[PDB]
């Protein structure tokens, strides 16, 4: 909206280790402020979906772990490169997947507008399917506290954000697009399938205190 | 136990029911009408009186609007005020229903709401009763409504120290605070430092990092002080400066040092 210095995600470290080895990983953020921001490591194994590793709150030093993973990695920010790093001891052979970084609006009341700006994703080596056409209206439900989001991946680039607090369109987003909360079943729409809309889709839930639950997928 | 509505369809629109018998063609979810429990969703010139189960009968008639103002997308900022305009009204006794729950009852066509937080989204139910030549239904239209976010319009405002000049007895320790306030931005990069004014320059003293005192959805509060072990003779001859700067502007506030 204004043309102010702007955000950018290098990530790096990434290589082909031995399983039962370690690997250091590194975010290197430009244009936002560490203690005004949560960053996250987001994971992709080949083909399947998006999953969440960790998080760090460098304000108060906080740092969350999805289980699959808690125990193993470490998440550090060192806020005067405006740089974290996800230290990756033993891994255990499936954690084979591109780690992306991304980063989130943690200020003010502290709530949750998505993750706004992903890296591209350092590669580490140890969906269903919907089909529709151009000008239908597609429907997409998720069932399952927190404020809801959706991510728009295309085949081999980092997932974009589309819907932030479950209803409010985020910016560049076309107007097409719609969510919804309905109970525990939220819900994202298009309303007329364009050329350009294909792509994987996948909801995200945050929390209780800061878990990050991701969907399973959708191909449009 | 029987209640009527009616429901005009304009652009787009949408429309909900309630079990509204006393809870803790249809009964056969075959339409595209959605239920989630206790309540269906209509995605709307058909009609669809139904009943669920103490059983509740609702008797509808969808009749699209002929004649024709707030619409059923309104967008709430969130930290802020706001308000939702029952789309129907644009006073007869309106009640509200927030995702099932209820509102309020008030006579006017339109709810306010003074701290938006992230739970003011949802689907709004406007309901009012409406008689005729004898006959009593409810006009029930829904309205969806976004908790949006955006960045202030707004430079940091100082709150501390807001005089000019602070009267300190020499030899003692001084610490200044230095409490700005900041407006939301989705990328929030704020600055406040103090500076020196010695001679004719200007420098950053060289301690310690900020932090927040207040953090909620409208104000983010961030205070920097300065120490001093003890106030020499010079320490009145320099100006100590606040400043603070956020994507909107940047404001200051000079502090002169007395002594008595
Ligand atoms: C601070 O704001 C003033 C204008 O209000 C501007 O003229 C000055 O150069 C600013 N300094 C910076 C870094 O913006």
């Amino acid at each position: 909206g204004p043309l102010d210095p702007e955000v950018q995600l290098v990530e790096s470290g990434g290589g082909l280790v031995q399983p039962g080895g370690s690997l250091r990983l590194s975010c290197a953020a430009s244009g936002f402020n560490l203690y005004y921001s949560s960053m996250h490591w987001v994971r992709q194994a080949p083909g399947k979906g998006l999953e969440w590793v960790a998080s760090i709150y460098s304000s108060y030093g906080y740092t969350y772990y999805a289980d699959s993973v808690k125990g193993r990695f470490t998440i550090s920010a060192d806020t005067s490169k405006n740089t974290a790093y996800l230290q990756m001891n033993s891994l255990r052979a499936e954690d084979t997947a591109v780690y992306y970084c991304a980063r989130s609006s943690f200020s003010h009341g502290y709530g949750w507008y998505g993750l706004d700006y992903w890296g591209q994703g350092t590669l580490v080596t140890v969906p269903s399917s919907l089909s529709a056409s151009v000008g239908d209206r597609v429907t997409i439900t998720c069932r399952a506290s927190s404020a809801v989001a959706w991510y728009q991946q295309k085949p081999g680039k980092a997932p974009k954000l589309l819907i932030y607090s479950a209803s409010s369109l985020y910016s560049g987003v076309p107007s097409r697009f719609s969510g919804s909360r309905s109970g525990t079943d939220f819900t994202l729409t298009i309303s007329s399938l364009q050329p350009e809309d294909f792509a994987t889709y996948y909801c995200q839930q945050y929390g209780y205190a800061g878990l990050i639950t991701f969907g399973q997928g959708t191909k449009v | 136990k029987k209640l009527l509505w009616t429901y005009s369809t304009r652009s787009e629109e949408e429309f909900v029911l309630f079990c509204d018998l006393p809870e803790p063609e249809d009964i056969k979810s075959y339409p595209h009408i959605i239920q989630d429990k206790c309540t269906l969703h209509f995605l709307t010139n058909n009609s669809g009186s139904y009943i669920c189960r103490c059983c509740v009968k609702m008797i509808l008639e969808v009749k699209p609007q002929t004649n024709a103002s707030a619409s059923h997308k309104q967008d709430l900022l969130l930290g802020s005020t706001g308000s939702i305009s029952c789309p129907s009204l644009s006073s007869p006794a309106v009640t509200w229903y927030k995702n099932g729950k209820l509102l309020s009852v008030e006579r006017s066509n339109r709810i306010v709401v003074d701290e938006v937080y992230d739970y003011h989204q949802g689907t709004y139910v406007c309901d009012y009763t409406q008689s005729d030549t004898v006959s009593s239904w409810t006009v029930r239209a829904v309205v969806q409504v976004r908790t949006i976010v955006g960045d202030t319009k707004l430079k940091p405002d100082i709150l501390d120290p807001v005089e000019d000049t602070l009267e300190v007895e020499l030899g003692k320790p001084l610490t200044i605070s230095c409490k700005a306030r900041f407006g939301f931005e989705r990328v929030f990069n704020p600055v406040i430092k103090w500076y020196i004014k010695d001679s004719d320059l200007e420098w950053e003293v060289s301690v310690p990092e900020a932090k927040s005192i207040k953090s909620t959805l409208k104000d983010e509060i961030i205070e920097r002080n300065i120490i001093l072990e003890k106030v020499t003779q010079r320490d009145l001859r320099r100006k100590f400066v606040c400043f603070v700067q956020n994507s909107i502007g940047n404001t200051t506030q000079s502090v002169q040092l007395k002594e008595k």
